[PDB]
Parts: C-alpha cells; sequence; structure tokens
C-alpha cells in the first residue's frame, strides 16, 4: 500500500522552514501493490 | 505465469466466493496457512494478492 | 503532595489494574492477542495450541 499523508496551511514568513506543529491527516491510499525505490520531484515553470 | 515472473494481481472492492474453490476439491492441493482450511476463510480482507 | 502516602497507595493499585488490562491484550507467543480471530483464522483443532 502506497500512503499519500496531506495538510495545508497559510504561511507568513520568508525562509528556512518556520516552525509549528500540525498532524497530518490521512488523504489517499492507493493499493498498488508495486516497488518504489527512486522519486524525481516534478515542478511547473512559467514563460511570457 | 513462468516461476521467477510471478504475476501478481489485486483482488479488491469485490465480494468473494472461497467456497466454490472448496467445494470444487480438484485442487491437488489446498493447504492454509494462517487462516483456517475448513471454510473459515470468509473473513472481511483489506488485502487478497493472487 | 500532603497526602502522598495514600496517593501513592492508589496509584500503585491503578498501576496494578492498567498493566493486567495491558497484559490481557498481549500475543504471549500466540499468531494474534484476539482469541476470536483465532477461533475464525483456525479450524478447532489448531485453534486450540
Amino acid at each position: 500500500y502506497f500512503k499519500i499523508y496531506s495538510k495545508h496551511t497559510p504561511i507568513n514568513l520568508v525562509r528556512d522552514l518556520p516552525q509549528g506543529f500540525s498532524a497530518l491527516e490521512p488523504l489517499v491510499d492507493l493499493p498498488i501493490g508495486i516497488n518504489i525505490t527512486r522519486f524525481q520531484t516534478l515542478l511547473a515553470l512559467h514563460r511570457s | 505465469a513462468s516461476v521467477y515472473a510471478w504475476n501478481r494481481k489485486r483482488i479488491s472492492n469485490c465480494v468473494a466466493d472461497y467456497s466454490v474453490l472448496y467445494n470444487s476439491a480438484s485442487f491437488s492441493t489446498f493447504k492454509c496457512y494462517g487462516v483456517s482450511p475448513t471454510k473459515l476463510n470468509d473473513l472481511c480482507f483489506t488485502n487478497v494478492y493472487a | 503532595s500532603p497526602l502522598g502516602k495514600l496517593q501513592d497507595v492508589v496509584n500503585q493499585n491503578a498501576q496494578a489494574l492498567n498493566t493486567l488490562v495491558k497484559q490481557l491484550s498481549s500475543n504471549f507467543g500466540a499468531i494474534s492477542s484476539v482469541l476470536n480471530d483465532i477461533l475464525s483464522r483456525l479450524d478447532p483443532p489448531e485453534a486450540e495450541v
């Protein structure tokens, strides 16, 4: 089972991971039954 | 499938008829580990992997 | 903490009862700590063990 837990929060601070406590409520559990050993983050871009 | 490439199917979100397998009896070996071989495998299961 | 002796006595009793309840839900070398699942996941002969 591949479990993803999510939480959304407002933030007003610039950098370096501001402190605070927040439990992460579960979001989804994908019954995929596969092997994951590597992961690449995906980032969009802007063009004008 | 061949032994080395064991094929895995996930049995999800369906009711099961475990008793057809048991009463078929054509299965040479129907040995059950951890779960009863006396028709008590009819329990709620999160995951059935074949 | 003026009545610490009586508090210690009741705390020891409560800890003993809590330990007994916790030990109730211990596996004790079996497959599971619950007996109904043993009855439902084993035939009567194997389950007895």
